[PDB]
RNA sequence: AGGAGGUAAAAAUGCCAAG
RNA sequence: CGUAAAGCGCACGCAGGCGGUUUGUUAAGUCAGAUGUGAAAUCCCCGGGCUCAACCUGGGAACUGCAUCUGAUACUGGCAAGCUUGAGUCUCGUAGAGGGGGGUAGAAUUCCAGGUGUAGCGGUGAAAUGCGUAGAGAUCUGGAGGAAUACCGGUGGCGAAGGCGGCCCCCUGGACGAAGACUGACGCUCAGGUGCGAAAGCGUGGGGAGCAAACAGGAUUAGAUACCCUGGUAGUCCACGCCGUAAACGAUGUCGACUUGGAGGUUGUGCCCUUGAGGCGUGGCUUCCGGAGCUAACGCGUUAAGUCGACCGCCUGGGGAGUA
């Protein structure tokens, strides 16, 4: 039932037919979802969520989608997790062993052009340490606090981040993402049916796992 | 033109377990609702019930393990361009005896396992496995 | 063709009654009517083979037919072909 | 979005090469 | 067995193979048991003997079979009675280049005649052959002919396939739908058989505008028996026979069942507020994309090349050869 606003069901008539479990079609040619089937679905998910967190895991925060990345950002920062919110660097998990040497780079320059080096050399490549460093600052940034791999995923939209979720399960690690009536359920260990495109459904999904982990430090 | 009805309930049966549907229904017969008791005693499917009257409905309700299903194969082996007949001593073990195979004897279909013991043959239906 | 009141001048002189209309003696005599109404057709035309298929499934449905009431009960079968002049 | 054209829209010839 | 070799061009069908559902009966198939037999030797097993082994030998098993007897009756068959879903009939409508016959319409090409009118026309990459002062081409009027049906026109429709486009009538086939009634398994497939079967071709008799094999002339070219140009007969058209082939192709036999979806086209129909082009359903046919699955891959993908069943056709290295 609806402890909040618009988590109820979107995306048009075309859906995968895999999510026919959890659908009402509704009059405007706009599939809504069971949301009384997705309720136990994602409190089941907080139960495994302050699990990994009392076993001190490291959570990813990853879901892109250009209007829930600045909400994204604040969810694992809020927290202690980490989290992408610009452009997920295709095998930043399957292949981490060359991504530890990209933010190795980034930590670099953390302290080059910040207190080292930045005006001590010429101009121009000075400024291509900043422009280094910000399109570093946005695809590795909340990773640089990483060190090894994440105990579990969180994604907020399954078919737009099924690149994330296909390395997530190549590996050991579990996702809980939440999925729509149109994105792919299969991968996902923990599938959670509901809006991912509203901002004001995602900070319900974000907000109710930011403070899901903000339990497991005890 | 429809000239196996026993043939047709094992494909509803392995369609309906690779479609991962939760129950199968078709059109009742007396051999049908013979051999859904077979493979309900011997764990491949549940409850499965006959509605109707005039033109009855046997419906089955298919078993899932865990996300795969239960009757990884099952095969139809006296087909009726083809009727194979056994005697006793030449039963078949199924996939080494940890599959059964429903043999119709003259005391009602059985199992391969239950026809030796029972110490008669007849024909083979289905390698349910 | 075989308009609606001569189809029912044939389902009342071979069936039980006139809304008995499925039963074996009804249909062969009503393939029958049929057949031998297009006799003149193709005494003319002659090469309306699209047509002359549709006669040929007429003549073949009702071989069928008379096969079917021979084996179910021979003596309603030679009361029938005698009554319209078949068996050749 | 498909349709039609546009000094314009082509069409002259142009073979062979071996273990 | 889509493309590697391989689905008859397509139907209709006799023999044949197979057959929905319920009860009874029969006990042929089937199963169980027994009896007789299945020669001995070999083969196999457990033994015995040649100093061991080969070899020899005792006993047993086996000889998968056949026949009779006595049982079993689930399945298959037989016989009897049914049942309604398969198949079929009737009623009522709908759509359609389905077929056969007979009419008729307009546009254009060519020819014929005439008026006007003046030196070109036609053609090409460019030319020439050709046509034109005997007056063409252009234009206008009148006529005679034959053939094909612009626009509609659409991965639209219909047909078993080949195929089928102006309009109108006559004769006629099939499909589909709605709501009921009826028959009661009448079904599916089909070797041989029979029928249909593009175009080219052949026979006889017509017809002949336009195109056009052959052929001729002009070009091009090293040559040009070609492409290109100017002509042009058979043929293309009609009637009636024949041929019986095609990359006759979705290179995919027919029939049935089952198995996620999306966007369309087309053609029915139900219900509701048709209130308005809507809304909700439900059938038939059809195009495209794609999931599982399958596939050597390409791809196919509820119209399967997926999962199955019934029957048929076919394949077995390339060439020789679909030839003698």
């Amino acid at each position: 039932m609806l402890k909040a606003g618009v988590h109820f069901g979107h995306q048009t008539r075309y859906w995968n037919p895999k999510m026919k479990p959890f659908i009402f079609g509704a009059r405007n040619k706009v599939h809504i979802i069971n949301l009384e089937k997705t309720v136990p679905m994602f409190n089941e998910a907080l139960a495994e969520l302050n699990k990994i967190a009392s076993r001190k895991g490291k959570i990813l925060f990853v879901g892109t989608k250009r209007a829930a990345s600045e909400a994204v950002k604040d969810a694992a920062l809020s927290c202690d997790q980490f989290f992408v919110n610009h452009r997920w660097l295709g095998g930043m998990l399957t292949n981490w062993k060359t991504v530890r040497q990209s933010i190795k780079r980034l930590k670099d320059l953390e302290t080059q052009s910040q207190d080292g080096t930045f005006d001590k050399l010429t101009k121009k490549e000075a400024l291509m340490r900043t422009r280094e460093l910000e399109k570093l600052e946005n695809s590795l940034g909340g990773i640089k606090d990483m060190g090894g791999l994440p105990d579990a995923l969180f994604v907020i939209d399954a078919d737009h981040e099924h690149i994330a979720i296909k390395e997530a399960n190549n590996l050991g690690i579990p996702v809980f993402a939440i999925v729509d009536t149109n994105s792919d359920p299969d991968g996902v260990d923990f599938v959670i049916p509901g809006n991912d495109d509203a901002i004001r459904a995602v900070t319900l999904y974000l907000g109710a796992v930011a403070a899901t982990v903000r339990e497991g430090r005890s | 033109s429809m000239q196996d009805p026993i043939a047709d309930m094992l494909t509803r049966i392995r369609n309906g377990q690779a479609a991962n549907k939760a129950a199968v229904t078709m059109p009742s017969s007396k051999l049908k609702v013979a051999i859904a008791n077979v493979l309900k005693e011997e764990g491949f499917i549940e409850d499965f019930k006959v509605e109707g009257d005039t033109k009855p409905e046997l419906e089955l309700t298919l078993k899932y393990f865990q996300g795969k299903a239960v009757v990884e194969s099952i095969q139809r082996v006296s087909r009726p361009g083809l009727r194979i007949y056994k005697r006793k001593d030449e039963l078949p073990k199924v996939m080494a005896g940890l599959g059964i195979a429903v043999v119709s004897t003259s005391k009602g279909v059985m199992t391969d396992r239950a026809a030796r013991q029972a110490g008669l043959g007849g024909e083979i239906i289905c390698y349910v496995a | 063709s075989l308009s609606t009141e001569a189809t029912a001048k044939i389902v009342s002189e071979f069936g039980r009654d006139a809304n008995d209309t499925g039963s074996t003696e009804v249909q062969v005599a009503l393939l029958t009517a049929q057949i031998n109404h297009l006799q003149g057709h193709f005494a003319e035309h002659k090469k309306d083979h699209h047509s002359r298929r549709g006669l040929l499934r007429m003549v073949s449905q009702r071989r069928k037919l008379l096969d079917y009431l021979k084996r179910k009960d021979v003596a309603r079968y030679t009361q029938l072909i005698e009554r319209l002049g078949l068996r050749r």
